[PDB]
RNA sequence: CGCUACUACCGAUUGGAUGGUUUAGUGAGGCCCUCGGAUCGGCCCCGCCGGGGUCGGCCCACGGCCCUGGCGGAGCGCUGAGAAGACGGUCGAACUUGACUAUCUAGAGGAAGUAAAAGUCGUAACAAGGUUUCCGUAGGUGAACCUGCGGAAGGAUCAUUA
RNA sequence: UUAGAGUGUUCAAAGCAGGCCCGAGCCGCCUGGAUACCGCAGCUAGGAAUAAUGGAAUAGGACCGCGGUUCUAUUUUGUUG
RNA sequence: GUGGCGGCGACGACCCAUUCGAACGUCUGCCCUAUCAACUUUCGAUGGUAGUCGCCGUGCCUACCAUGGUGACCACGGGUGACGGGGAAUCAGGGUUCGAUUCCGGAGAGGGAGCCUGAGAAACGGCUACCACAUCCAAGGAAGGCAGCAGGCGCGCAAAUU
RNA sequence: UACCUGGUUGAUCCUGCCAGUAGCAUAUGCUUGUCUCAAAGAUUAAGCCAUGCAUGUCUAAGUACGCACGGCCGGUACAGUGAAACUGCGAAUGGCUCAUUAAAUCAGUUAUGGUUCCUUUGGUCGCUCGCUCCUCUCCCACUUGGAUAACUGUGGUAAUUCUAGAGCUAAUACAUGCCGACGGGCGCUGACCCCCUUCGCGGGGGGGAUGCGUGCAUUUAUCAGAUCAAAACCAACCCGGUCA
RNA sequence: UGUUGGAACAAUGUAGGUAAGGGAAGUCGGCAAGCCGGAUCCGUAACUUCGGGAUAAGGAUUGGCUCUAAGGGCUGGGUCGGUCGUCGGCCGGCGCCUAGCAGCCGACUUAGAACUGGUGCGGACCAGGGGAAUCCGACUGUUUAAUUAAAACAAAGCAU
């Protein structure tokens, strides 16, 4: 195991792994060339998703999901079931009768880029809208945002 | 009677959704068109908004492609070997998208023996003498004899695919959805993903 | 609930049609022509109330069917044919020709124009749409898919079509120094130079506008419509020139002319 | 406490009446599929004429080859249309019986509360209410109550001279 | 619909109507049907007092400095290769 | 004795568009209840890979893995004599009560389920069964859905002229 | 219009409620002369239904031998009205009521790069290109097939918008299907032929008979989709102008 | 075949079985026999000394034949040159069984699927009828060998 987990064969569709026709100097070179599309709106494509060996179907930068419409943030809470995380999201609701606010919260699941270990919990993240990835997975993760207030360099 | 509803199953919050309407036309399902191997029998379906569907029940020829030579041909399926979804869909000889079949290698070998003029099948030396010697050699005053020599080199097929051509069957995934369109079209298997798929067939039995 | 809608009731219908409340219940439902409901003007209401040539539907029924009405060069034969921005309409029996552009409040003011301006029109584009066979295609406000345009045509532009064969002549590009009239929205029917377009990737691109009267406002890019070059409009404008006047200022004009024409 | 009326309660019937949700069994009906073959049209193996070319025929009686309108016997032989019906799947109303839950109700006998009028026994409390009152807990007595242990003064002393 | 502007429905409740000028000679004119309000949530842009929150403490900001590996091309005689 | 001739009605294809909308989604917003504190499941309960069905996106469905989602910021279960909203009554500033009611959106034709034609019905002034109530009958069979406009019955404190 | 009064007490102060006062929506009693607007089977029974109406459709521009009128008009067809009847469109809009339904519906806000859309309006609609039979039409395109309807004629049961059996008939109904688009074009195979030049093999440079496929969507796979700042090598000799 | 054989097949027995319809109407009394009866998967009340009640009750499945999936053991590490008899002891030089793969054996099991049978399938045998109450004794135990198996004696606990 310890490298990949699959029954079928996972690959980027756009790339064609079997271009290999020439024997000449090298039968195999810098192999299975990488596919990645950058999202707009200025979000920086992580270097991990460029030189990475992983294969994903719904990764924002290396899949087919199309981010649009709504962009929000959150505070990560759980690192449970693989390829998606659960984020609390605190906010204030205003009661009209009193002139006073009332705290609420609504926590939702979001997909992830499988590039990432080193995504701790309790840290802010910026999340974007997507096509309905699953029953409760709509929003998708674009870039995580907290490492300085943490441990050793 | 089946419906592709989202109002017949619980919320994420464990609660139960009491419906507020009875089943609706604009969201519907029909029994599976689980197509097997046999004489070409494709039976019709009408769907929402016109654009009538063609669903297949028994198929034998498909437009399988060879990705390493930019050529594709019609080809007579003869088997089914591996499906990553179900196991009971390889015994049944079903046909679905991404179902690894065995296609007839006759059109591709014939094409190879006519393109590069290098033999790709010899066990008894049965045939195949007259055409191949002719074509590589001079036929229009030394022009063609040059360009086939360019093709004598760099004619590639791996022993991962060489042995299949000798054996007459080519592992080939299906990439066209037989249930909805009706055509059993896909690509031949080669390279590393052939290697990965070869081992699974070798040691599927457990 | 089960299909299309085929009954539009009373003033639930758009407010700029200038309708009543005690003319029964329903209102004419435009025939789904070259404009949305909330931008068009039924041809029936242009013959009973805006013009007051007729009295009822019937006297309108017999006019349009007698084939005197001419819209965009080729006659129409439906009572409720949606009108829209920059549409030319002609009445050959009496001899007038109307332009039907927005007012400073938004009412589709009656606007009589000369036969020279009755030849062409101005239409905004929606997408440059190079299609099969390498053929460049356009689309306009009134759903004219023009093949083979000048390649410089990009977006938000204004075209001028002869109204016999389309065939755009004398286009004007969208720039940040040109006149433009706002269509749709609360700002409906003002005129001024653009002077800015502050982009917003992923949302409505807000376009500010400064008027020749010195005032300023802003809208979204969709509501902008270009009607000329520089500070020169290609078209004559009605009284007020599309320059909004505050209800205080409009009050002064009402009182002065009083007892001076009737 | 021979003193009635009303309100609510517990209660053996291991009770009744209605909904409502469901496990399970039976499962009519539509639809998908694998069969199906009442019957209805075309084809070709046959004969004869007339229409035109044709060998034997000067043209014709008639025959051989091809094509056509018509005439009939037979292979119903190869082909298209196709209902009745069936094995199977899917959805599944409804019935029968269980569980669950809800609101409403009959029930000997018992024990509460409220109002009753001019009832019988006592006098517990408010004045040091004639044992100072009250709280907690406990036992007993016809009844209010009495008493034991620790408190409170809402006590009848804001205090008593080393 | 609430508010409110203009208007003599005989007043008003209402309604978005109407006023001239003359036999009519114009082969009619002047106009109306506006505005404010519409939280909370979302978008936008100026203000940065108050209230959250952040930054280099076992090294971090600055100096277009002089060095390596590893690669992605534009185009110069090779027009292209 | 021929070849060319405009205006139109109707027509089908769709990278197509434009309109009419329709459908699953995104963020925030709901009345009373703790004598409802733990709820959700292999039978899809949150997710991953692959796939049949769908007009598509997705546990929508099947397989194979992973063990997960929500909850004291009120889930879950119950009640409403609750269709939601634009609005309505009352009022100094706050508010409290009401909204079936002619506009916008949703559900339905006695309770449920299934489906043909059609772009758009799970339509009921369309069909198929079952259930309850039922109208003709030669006893063999046939037909229906006034929560449309008028009407009558029953219901009631209470609601119009066939 | 930012409002208060009667009531525990021998008398007083106050907490507290009970009762007052006005609007509002339904019912109800009494009364009622005019006019202008105007609610009206919701509350309980989303319970029941007798009876009658509430969804039909024709233009010069799909079908025309009812003989139902009318042509004068019987001749190498079809005056014109024209009810039936086949076809297309319509019944999926309107109206009613609120039984369900508690992030469910609905409101404000957004994406549908995640789909379908009769009709209205704009666009294209020279689609491919390659057979012509026997000794005499391959094939119709200057028009290719049969089928039912109303109509005529026999009936059936007590009955319904119930239908069977028999004889004709049409198409914008169901089907079939053609030189013309007369492809000169284009790309792959591609008999070859021709020159420069290598004894020759060779390379360059040429033009090509044959045959296959033809942007009209659907399905699958593969390719390129920019190049933003530059000067030389070995080495093809190539686009070129300067004398050489 | 238990201290004998032969022939028949009457009644009464003794010991086994089944019976249409009704199902305790029989009788002092459901006395006797009769249903349930194993296992897998769901489901489980009043009461309570919170351990029990409990196999409570009440459901479904079970045959064959063909498959599928899962649950394990033993062994392993280089061409090169010379020496020693590219295989090996040695040297030096390399490999680095580097993600954990490769080869050989090995037992019975458990879950699922297809097909088939006159829907039969714990197919002989072995294998509980349940529920609601009352009286008595706490319980397990013991006794009247040869009519009384209990509500009788014992019993821990309590107390003189």
């Amino acid at each position: 195991a310890d490298i990949q987990t699959e029954r079928a064969y996972q690959k980027q569709p756009t790339i064609f792994q079997n271009k290999k026709r020439v024997l000449l100097g090298e039968t195999g070179k810098e192999k299975l060339p990488r596919y990645y599309k950058n999202i707009g709106l200025g979000f920086k494509t992580p270097k991990e998703a460029i030189e990475g060996t992983y294969i994903d179907k719904k990764c924002p930068f290396t899949g087919n999901v199309s981010i649009r419409g709504r962009i929000l943030s959150g505070v990560v809470t759980k690192m449970k079931m693989q390829r998606t995380i659960v984020i609390r999201r605190d906010y204030l609701h205003y009661i009209r009768k009193y002139n006073r606010f009332e705290k609420r919260h609504k926590n939702m699941s979001v997909h992830l880029s499988p590039c990432f270990r080193d995504v701790q919990i309790g840290d802010i993240v910026t999340v974007g809208e997507c096509r309905p990835l699953s029953k409760t997975v709509r929003f998708n993760v674009l870039k995580v945002t907290k490492a300085a207030g943490t441990k050793k360099q | 009677g089946i419906s592709r509803d989202n109002w017949h199953k619980r919320r994420k919050t464990g609660g139960k959704r009491k419906p507020y309407h009875k089943k609706r036309k604009y969201e519907l399902g029909r029994p599976a068109a689980n197509t097997k191997i046999g004489p070409r029998r494709i039976h019709t379906v009408r769907v929402r908004g016109g654009n009538k569907k063609y669903r297949a029940l028994r198929l034998d020829v498909g437009n399988f492609s060879w990705g390493s030579e930019c050529c594709t041909r019609k080809t007579r399926i003869i088997d089914v070997v591996y499906n990553a979804s179900n196991n009971e869909l390889v015994r049944t000889k079903t046909l679905v998208k991404n179902c690894i079949v065995l296609i007839d290698s006759t059109p591709y070998r014939q094409w190879y023996e006519s393109h590069y003029a290098l033999p790709l099948g010899r066990k008894k030396g049965a045939k195949l003498t007259p055409e191949e010697e002719e074509i590589l050699n001079k036929k229009r005053s030394k022009k063609i004899q040059k360009k086939y020599d360019e093709r004598k080199k760099n004619a590639k097929i791996s022993s991962l695919l060489e042995e299949q051509f000798q054996q007459g069957k080519l592992l080939a995934c299906i990439a066209s959805r037989p249930g909805q369109c009706g055509r059993a079209d896909g690509y031949v298997l080669e390279g590393k993903e052939l290697e990965f798929y070869l081992r699974k067939i070798k040691a599927r039995k457990g | 609930a089960r299909g299309p809608k085929k009954h539009l009731k009373r003033v639930a219908a758009p407010k700029h049609w200038m309708l009543d409340k005690l003319t029964s219940v329903f209102a004419p439902r435009p025939s789904t022509g070259p404009h949305k409901l909330r931008e068009c003007l039924p041809l029936i209401i242009f013959l009973r109330n805006k013009l007051k040539y007729a009295l009822t539907g019937d006297e309108v029924k017999k006019i349009c069917m007698q084939r005197f009405i001419k819209i965009d060069g080729k006659v129409r034969a439906d009572i409720t044919y949606p009108a829209g921005f920059m549409d030319v309409i002609s009445i050959d029996k009496t001899g007038e020709n109307f332009r039907l552009i927005y007012d400073t409040k938004g009412r589709f003011a009656v606007h009589r124009i000369t036969p020279e301006e009755a030849k062409y029109k101005l239409c905004k584009v929606r997408k440059i749409f190079v299609g099969t066979k390498g053929i460049p295609h356009l689309v306009t406000h009134d759903a004219r898919t023009i093949r083979y345009p000048d390649p410089l045509i990009k977006m938000n532009d204004t075209i001028q079509i002869d109204l016999e064969t389309g065939k755009i002549t004398d286009f004007i590009k969208f720039d940040t120094g040109n006149l433009c009239m706002v269509t749709g929205g609360a700002n409906l029917g003002r005129i001024g130079v653009i002077t800015n377009r502050e982009r917003h990737p992923g949302s409505f691109d807000v376009v500010h506008v400064k008027d020749a009267n010195g005032n300023s406002f802003a809208t979204r890019l969709s509501n902008i419509f270009v009607i000329g070059k520089g500070n020169k409009p290609w078209i004559s404008l009605p009284r007020g020139k599309g320059i909004r006047l505050t209800i205080a200022e409009e009050r002064d004009k009402r009182l002065a002319a009083k007892q001076s024409s009737g």
